[PDB]
RNA sequence: ACCCCUAUACCUUCUGCAUAAUGAAUUAACUAGAAAUAACUUUGCAAGGAGAGCCAAAGCUAAGACCCCCGAAACCAGACGA
RNA sequence: CCGAGCCUGGUGAUAGCUGGUUGUCCAAGAUAGAAUCUUAGUUCAACUUUAAAUUUGCCCACAGAACCAAAUCCCCUUGUAAAUUUAACUGUUAGUCCAAAGAGGAACAGCUCUUUGGACACUAGGAAAAAACCUUGUAGAGAGAGUAAAAAAUUUAACA
RNA sequence: ACCUCGGAGCAGAACCCAACCUCCGAGCAGUACAUGCUAAGACUUCACCAGUCAAAGCGAACCUCAAUUGAUCCAAUAACUUGACCAACGGAACAAGUUACCCUAGGGAUAACAGCGCAAUCCUAUUCUAGAGUCCAUAUCAACAAUAGGGUUUACG
């Protein structure tokens, strides 16, 4: 009841090649969440050539030094624009 | 233009510690403004019944949905790693004891 | 759209019962309880009784 | 009129700033595991519970284990059901004790033999009544045995190096309450056992009342530093042998502790009427088990929206009545 | 409702309430719930159980209803095996 | 006796009338609550009551006690009138 | 006195409409809502009267009455005395202002519409005269006494 | 324009609560075919009628949905059962205009004139200094606004 002291005690509402370039994007995801940052979203974007995303949001400069690091210790990497090498990855940032 | 209906009269009927019979109606809600606890059942309406002679009491207890139900999972999946929802519980608490041994005869 | 049917019971004769139906669709067969028989029977419609 | 809460309320440290840090519980066990916290712990608002409610042995056993797991390389479980028999003597020989408290706080032995103070049962009592040649019907704490199988007294045996050895039913059967009778009352034993020992009251079989329904006997046995006297021959008579454990216990076991127990479940039985009519002298009580009547209002004279039932739950009874005619 | 009636110079009776309800000889009235053989399809058990009972008048309807007809219909009737003849008179009243 | 002080006729109809709302010159005589069921009351008798028939799981018989006046435009039948 | 004559009769036509209803004295006694060819009426309810039977009735104190202000409900003690039921009824069921919370309207109305509480339709004293603001209620006689509400205040522009 | 039913606000915390107040919608679907029988005990849209919930038992397994509807007599049916936008939605079995040719009963319970309240509109006066006035706010005009007063207007009541 609103006038006793266990008022709002129900209240929650304020609570509340392919194959392995999939491999590494699964790993990068993994990392991520290990690390306590926000993965938003993947893609599986279009010889043959495989693309995969892995979206991520907010980061300080020497945690995401340290993480791309890791990253980058195959196929390849894109993102300052960070590229590098060993079918297609490309971890978009929005620090 | 519009409609006006009626006042739908729901509500509390019996509040806490007043001697309820088994079938008296306790509350009726639309939504649960009140759940079922102990010897309390729930008709079609939601509407709060006693199952068993005794006294009617109130109690704010921790609310576990059933796996089944999925909004409820997902609600309670969204919530923070050391929240819990509680939620508000009428009981009823018998009084009379549903057995008495007596001595029919001496064979 | 839909349909009322009256539903004939074969065995448990004498008692038929109400129920709704697509009207573009089978004429509708069922089991369900006589309480004169006290089993389940086969009921099968015959005439429409009513069109909603 | 905004009261303050009384203690702290629920969900105040958790919410925090941000939402989208923390970890949320994914799955429901972990909520579920929370809630059953939660409603263990007390709290300030009534609430459910107001209204209703070395290191060698360990090393030994760490190496039994790799041996065991050495044996198995594993591949049988990649389906081994287990010795059965050997588990429950372990479980006897180490944490039954512990076990049994549990099971005789259930049964309300403490609280009515003992008038409350729990203590565990150490030494393993293990009674058996015989039934034909074989097997021993055994009296495993818990078990429902029929007075027939009871009609003569027990085997018993424990494995310890003096005890008293007692049964008492806890129910107090047939005059008022608090208060027990006893089925014999063994004393002064040397070991293993009961020949040796002396008997002041000997064995009747069980012997509850028909619709009773279920009584709970229970063995009793203590350790002996001192040899004692206790207190009445072959006797029937139901006057002598009401006696309650608290008060024997209180006034007399002072150089006494209980040791092991066993509590056994009795019912209605064909010898039931035998022991009543045979050694006891007279007619057994018959017990039906009686609910209160059904409620209904006050009768109201114009009773208005209710059926032409109404007039049927007000009446004595069914037989057409004929005023004066 | 014909207080004097023209030839006799008695009361008359209204024959509809005749019709409808059944007096016990207690002075209850009893009349059959009204839409109980009707639209039956669309009501729910329940509903047309509560529809297929007889119901006791309240006591203004009993009232009136005894106005509405003569002492005929209040006298005793002895009838052989009527269904009812239990219910007209009353067991074990108090106030 | 006046002079002093106090004092917004009446009925009706109104949420509310001194109203400047109706009615009423005045006297006289005339001029408007009448019906039982069911209740209550006090008698009578009483598993019965009642001067047939009717009612009766305490009833029945008995009395007593409740229920207005004035006013259309109208409708129709039959006469009487150019 | 012709939108259909006049007279008699049916005809004491019928009126939810208006007007009127005659000896004395006392007592109790006020407008929650329903439907309704219905809002000029009615019948239920509510309130009201009488005669009964009864046991509780009002005041109420901790506990208690979801989430998406004022207060109220429930309510033991306690102060009190009545309330519920049964048996008979009629009549009110076209209301006003003031205070308060709102709504429509102009943040208009002696405006309109809800809710809570007063008052008035019932005497008195006051607020000039006064329905609704304030004081005050149970009665009669006295050429006795103490009180209540109760009588509006102001006066003002220098400047180097 | 509306007339029946439901949800939200007014109506912030047990119910209840209006307006030709503000806002959404309904007059159905879908799944079954034990939507089988019965039955303690309650709730109830402030009456009644209509609605609602429902333990146990007997039979069987191993309802969703907010509103989603309509009395009586009559019809139609061997019987079970089924019959209206009877939507003026508690429904008269079936009914339209017009009347300055009109009549009667009433009504200030409801208008036109007149009064009265209010003052939207209207009329006036201050305050304010934007701006016009070759410059210069006050010789004279005067914007945006503010504070008073009047009761000519047309309304409203
Ligand atoms: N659909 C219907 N349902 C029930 N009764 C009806 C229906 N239609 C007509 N009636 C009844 O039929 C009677 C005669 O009317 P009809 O139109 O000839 C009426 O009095 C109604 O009660
Ligand atoms: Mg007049
Ligand atoms: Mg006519
Ligand atoms: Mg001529
Ligand atoms: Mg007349
Ligand atoms: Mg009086
Ligand atoms: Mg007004
Ligand atoms: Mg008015
Ligand atoms: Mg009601
Ligand atoms: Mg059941
Ligand atoms: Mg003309
Ligand atoms: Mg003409
Ligand atoms: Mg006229
Ligand atoms: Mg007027
Ligand atoms: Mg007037
Ligand atoms: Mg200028």
């Amino acid at each position: 009841y609103k006038t006793k002291p266990t008022h709002g005690i129900g209240k929650y509402k304020h609570l509340i090649d392919m194959t392995l370039a999939e491999s590494y994007a699964q790993y990068v995801h993994n990392l991520c969440n290990s690390l306590s940052i926000k993965v938003e979203e993947s893609y599986a974007m279009p010889l043959t050539t495989h693309e995969r995303v892995v979206q991520i949001s907010g980061l300080s400069a020497t945690f995401a030094e340290i993480f791309l690091e890791i990253i980058q210790s195959g196929v390849r990497l894109s993102v300052x624009x960070x590229x590098x090498x060993x079918x297609x990855x490309x971890x978009x940032x929005x620090x | 233009l519009g409609g006006k209906s009626s006042g739908r009269r729901q509500g509390i009927k019996k509040m806490e510690g007043h001697y309820v019979h088994a079938g008296n109606i306790i509350a009726t809600q639309r939504h649960f403004r009140w759940h079922p606890g102990a010897h309390v059942g729930v008709g079609k309406n939601k509407c709060l019944y006693a199952l068993e002679e005794g006294i009617v009491r109130y109690t704010k207890e921790v609310y576990v949905p059933h796996p089944r139900n999925t909004e409820a999972v997902d609600l309670i999946t969204r919530l923070p790693k050391g929240a819990v929802l509680y939620k508000t519980f009428v009981h009823v608490v018998p009084a009379k004891p549903e057995g008495t041994f007596k001595l029919v005869a001496m064979l | 759209k839909n349909i009322l049917v009256r539903m004939v019971s074969e065995a448990g004769t004498g008692f038929c019962f109400n129920t709704k139906r697509n009207r573009l669709r089978e004429k509708l067969t069922l089991l369900h309880y006589d309480p004169v028989v006290k089993q389940r029977v086969l009921f099968v419609e015959k005439k429409k009784i009513r069109s909603l | 009129r905004r009261t303050p809460p009384l203690g702290p309320m629920p969900n105040s440290d958790i919410d925090l700033s941000n939402l989208e840090r923390l970890e949320k519980y994914r799955s429901f066990d972990r909520y579920r595991r929370r809630a059953e916290q939660e409603a263990q712990a007390p709290h300030w608002w009534r609430t459910y519970r107001e209204y209703f409610g070395r290191t060698q042995q360990l090393l030994e056993r760490k190496q039994a284990i790799q041996e065991l797991r050495a044996n198995v390389e594993e591949r049988a479980a990649r389906t081994a059901s287990v010795p059965l028999d050997a588990v429950r003597a372990e479980w006897e020989r180490t944490c039954g004790p512990y076990h049994k408290q549990r099971l005789a706080e259930y049964y309300g032995l403490y609280r009515d033999l003992f008038h409350g103070a729990t203590f565990v049962p150490r030494v393993p009592l293990h009674v058996a009544y015989a039934v034909g040649e074989d097997d021993l019907m055994p009296v495993y704490c818990g078990n429902e045995v029929t007075p027939t199988e009871a009609a003569q007294a027990p085997e018993v045996t424990y494995e310890a190096e003096l005890w008293t050895l007692l049964l008492t039913s806890l129910d107090g059967h047939l005059l008022e309450p608090d208060a027990e009778y006893l089925h014999w009352l063994l004393t002064n034993i040397p070991g293993n056992r009961v020949a040796e020992g002396q008997v002041t009251c000997p064995y009747l079989p069980p012997f509850p009342a028909r619709g009773s329904g279920i009584h709970r006997l229970a063995f009793l046995l203590f350790k002996q530093d001192q040899p004692i006297d206790f207190s009445p021959s072959p006797c029937y008579q139901l006057a002598q042998r009401t006696f309650r454990t608290f008060d024997f216990y209180k006034k007399h076991q002072e150089t006494m502790t209980p040791a092991g127990l066993s509590f056994f479940q009795c019912r209605w039985d064909d010898s039931v009427t035998y022991i009543f009519h045979q050694l006891l002298d007279m007619r057994e009580p018959v017990f039906e088990f009686v609910r209160p009547p059904p409620y209904h209002p006050k009768q109201k004279r114009f009773p208005h929206r209710q059926p032409l039932r109404y007039l049927d739950r007000y009446r004595d009874s069914h037989e057409p009545t004929y005023g004066i005619y | 409702l014909t207080y004097f009636s023209a030839r006799k110079g008695k009361r008359k009776t209204v024959k509809a309430v005749i019709d409808r309800f059944l007096r016990l000889h207690c002075g209850l009235w009893v009349r059959r719930k009204a839409g109980y053989k009707k639209k039956l399809w669309k009501k729910t058990p329940a509903r047309k159980k509560r529809l297929r009972e007889f119901v006791f008048c309240n006591k203004t309807q009993s009232k009136l209803l005894d106005k509405m007809t003569t002492s005929f219909w209040k006298r005793r009737n002895w009838y052989v095996d009527d269904p009812y003849q239990k219910y007209h008179d009353r067991t074990n009243l108090k106030v």
